[PDB]
């Protein structure tokens, strides 16, 4: 009841520095490739008196 | 002036402290309380925080910070929130008894100091917090402002002075870390009592988001007689940075425990063995004394002898000045079940919002209790040390702090009463 | 001193609880001393004098107390949990509490306990059986002077003997309610040995005024 298969390159993750390294790379070996972007957390607006806020909604019920 | 001590009766602010006069309004204005408030109220703020910063005067909560900046923090103009001045009423620090006695027998007092102080800031209202334990006082403190509301001192053009100004009293519900000004702020607004991260500071954010100003009784009830009196004669005490006068409470293994006010600078060997009649079995029968209540690390017999119960020098001991409540004990005390007794009230009295206390104060109960029963060894010690050091300066509030003092105190002074301790419970329990 | 709780007959959501028409009023000068749009501030208050009320606090009056401020009951339940004074549990008519903090335990505060323990019949934690004392120990009480001391609901007995404590037990099974104040020689805070202090008579108004006031 093992998990078989035949496919050689199942295992094979390469690793690149930049994209363009990467899509060299593939280009080279004469891969048909896709390319995602890279997603990066924008940056947020933190305030630890934004708990205690006098007339906003951003007021903690608890802590 | 080089020696300080032996305050005339003339000179004290607290008159009537021990309740042998009328507490009411009709005994309080006999005694120089509301008068002439309404010149003070129509001096304006800046004359009041002037009058304060001038007389030197400290925080009597405990922390000791100046109290005229601190007041003056909130001396800015207006962006439509109201601003509040909050009287910690709590008194939760085990040894401290004086504010009880001042809300109980000068409640006029209070709520001139209220006044003045919420003129001083522009504050709206008042809110005292009083513990909750203390209905009684805080029955009279309502008979007082009822009094007072009732004779236009208060309220709608208080004083006839054009300001408007409310008083209101919040009771606790039995939580020694509610006495935390933010840890206040947060209980007043019906959530957990589990103090603020600073900054925001109050004076910023705080009751209901709105600025605010968290001060003891003591150091608002002494500021009509700071702003009536002058700020030279509330200097002319104590030494420099420790000026005026303080209410000791004295207890423990004393003769005649009781609440006396006294000059700041005052020794502490002249203090006990003049108002609470010395030590049971004479001085040569002390063996430790807590000068600032639990929060303060002890000092052995060769210190108490040539040390100045102010900030500077009890600083100076590796000591603080706390709320100046002294407790005493004498050569027939265990030390490792009084300190293990106050770390046990400690693990009690936790909010437990931040790791480093919530986890850290129960394991040095824990240690402290088997150092008690002395199953332990000397790198426990030495690990209990390390422990303490890593609890304080690591948390939110200063509960935390508070619990490793006296156990650092404790090691200090007497590591080889420990040692021998834990020494005879190996060697008989083996 | 579980801080879940499990439904039972005697605390379930349905048991009965109502604020009395005076409370109701009670409860409006509570929240009238409130900002608007604060009104979750009067939550400690109002579940005082529910409390104070019924004597303790089963699972109804936390949920009125959410129902009349709009506030949700898990804040209830965590304003209840976190303070000691709430009962979640039936106590007795008098519920002596006894501080054994260091200042106190210097003078002696177990003597009061094992005096209490032995007149009553029980331990601490433990109801009497009639349903009419419970005793359990507690930290400072702010008396620490007066020590030792305890405390029967809102009343001080302070500079308590083993006979001083007992005599008051034996007074409260009777039915009478005793004096609120220490049993020595002093009245409040004075040293025993006479007045140390403020022997004086106040200066009265004007004193020490200084000038251009
Ligand atoms: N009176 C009592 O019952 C007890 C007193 N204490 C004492 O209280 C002290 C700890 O209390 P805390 O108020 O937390 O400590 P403390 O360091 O912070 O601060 C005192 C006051 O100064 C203000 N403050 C200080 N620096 C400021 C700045 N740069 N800007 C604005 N405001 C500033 C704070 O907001 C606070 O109101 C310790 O000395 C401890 O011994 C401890 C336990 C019980
Ligand atoms: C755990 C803890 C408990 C405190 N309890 C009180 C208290 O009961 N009464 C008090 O006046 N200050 C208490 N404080 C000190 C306050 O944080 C604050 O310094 C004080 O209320 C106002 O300081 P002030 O004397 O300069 O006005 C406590 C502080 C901590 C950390
Ligand atoms: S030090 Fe203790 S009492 Fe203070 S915030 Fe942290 S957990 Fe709460
Ligand atoms: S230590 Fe018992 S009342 Fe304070």
């Amino acid at each position: 009841g093992w998990a078989s298969t035949a496919d050689p390159l199942s295992n094979l993750v390469l690793t690149f520095s930049t994209k363009e390294d990467a899509i060299a790379f593939a280009e080279k070996n004469g891969w048909s490739y896709d390319v995602e972007e890279r997603k990066v957390p924008k940056p947020k607006s933190k305030s630890y008196g934004a708990n205690f806020s006098w007339n906003k909604r951003t007021r903690v019920s608890t802590k | 002036k080089t020696s300080f001590g032996s305050l005339k009766d003339e000179d004290r602010i607290f008159t009537n402290l021990y309740g042998r006069h009328d507490w009411r309004l009709k005994g309080a204005q006999s005694r120089g309380d509301w008068y002439k408030t309404k010149e003070i109220l129509l001096k304006g703020p800046d004359w009041i925080l002037g009058e304060v910063k001038t007389s030197g005067l400290r925080g009597r909560g405990g922390a000791g910070f100046p109290t005229g900046l601190k007041w003056s923090f909130m001396n800015k103009p207006s962006d439509g929130r109201p601003k509040y001045l909050v009287v910690n009423a709590d008194e939760g620090e085990p040894g401290t008894c004086k504010d009880r006695e001042i809300i109980r027998h000068d409640p006029h007092k209070l709520v001139e100091g209220c006044l003045v102080g919420g003129r001083a800031m522009g504050a709206r209202a008042a809110y005292i917090y009083i513990r909750g334990e203390f209905y009684n006082e805080a029955s009279n403190l309502q008979v007082a402002i009822r009094e007072a509301y009732e004779a236009g001192l208060i309220g709608k053009n208080a004083c006839g002075s054009g300001y408007d100004f409310d008083v209101f009293v919040v009771r606790g519900a039995g939580a020694y870390i509610c006495g935390e000004e933010t840890a206040l702020i947060e209980s007043i607004e019906g959530k957990q009592g589990k103090p603020r991260l600073k900054p925001p500071f109050p004076a910023d954010v705080g009751v209901f988001g709105c600025p605010t100003t968290v001060a003891n009784v003591e150091t608002v009830a002494v500021s009509p007689t700071i702003c009536r009196r002058g700020g030279a004669w509330f200097a002319s005490f104590g030494r420099e940075r420790n000026s005026g006068t303080k209410l000791f409470n004295i207890s423990g293994h004393v003769n005649n425990p009781c609440t006396v006010e006294e000059e700041m600078s005052v020794p502490l060997k002249e203090l006990i063995e003049k108002h609470a009649g010395g030590v049971t079995g004479g001085w040569d029968n002390l063996l430790a004394v807590i000068p600032g209540g639990s929060s303060t690390p002890l000092i052995p017999k060769s210190v108490c002898e040539t040390v100045l119960m102010d900030f500077d020098a009890l600083i100076q001991a590796q000591t603080g000045l706390g709320t100046a409540a002294v407790i005493v004990m004498d050569r027939s005390t265990d030390i490792v079940k009084a300190i293990a007794r106050l770390i046990e009230f400690y693990k009690h009295e936790s909010c437990g919002q931040c790791t480093p206390c919530r986890e850290g104060v129960d394991w040095m109960n824990k240690v402290m209790a088997r150092f008690v029963r002395g199953d332990a060894r000397p790198a426990e010690i030495d690990s209990l040390w390390e422990i303490s050091k890593q609890i304080e300066g690591h948390t939110i509030c200063a509960l935390g702090d508070g619990a490793a003092w006296p156990v650092q105190g404790l090691i200090r002074h007497f590591r080889p009463e420990l040692e021998e301790r834990m020494q005879r419970f190996a060697q008989q329990h083996q | 001193a579980l801080f879940v709780h499990r439904d039972t007959p005697k605390n379930n959501p349905e048991t009965p609880f109502d604020f009395t028409p005076e409370n109701y009023k009670r409860i409006e000068a509570i929240v009238k001393n409130y900002p608007e749009g604060h009104k979750a501030a009067a939550v400690l208050p109002v579940l005082d004098l529910a409390q104070r009320q019924n004597g303790w606090l089963p699972i109804s009056a936390m949920n009125k107390v959410a129902e009349i401020l709009q506030v949700p009951p898990m804040r209830v339940y965590e304003v209840a949990t976190f303070y000691t004074m709430y009962n979640r549990k039936p106590v007795g008519k008098y519920h002596i509490q006894v501080c054994t903090t260091t200042p106190c335990m210097l003078r002696n505060s177990d003597s009061i306990l094992e005096a209490i323990q032995k007149k009553l019949g029980i331990k601490v934690g433990e109801t009497t059986p009639d349903k009419l004392f419970t005793l359990i120990e507690v930290e400072c009480l702010g008396a620490c002077v007066n020590a030792p001391m305890v405390q029967i609901n809102d009343n001080y007995y302070e500079d308590l003997t083993p006979k001083d404590i007992e005599e008051i037990i034996d007074e409260l099974k009777a039915g009478k309610i005793p004096k609120p104040g220490p049993r020595s020689g002093r009245f409040s805070c004075e040293p025993a040995g006479g007045l140390t202090s403020l022997t004086e008579p106040p200066k009265g108004p004007g004193f020490g005024v200084q000038a251009g006031l």
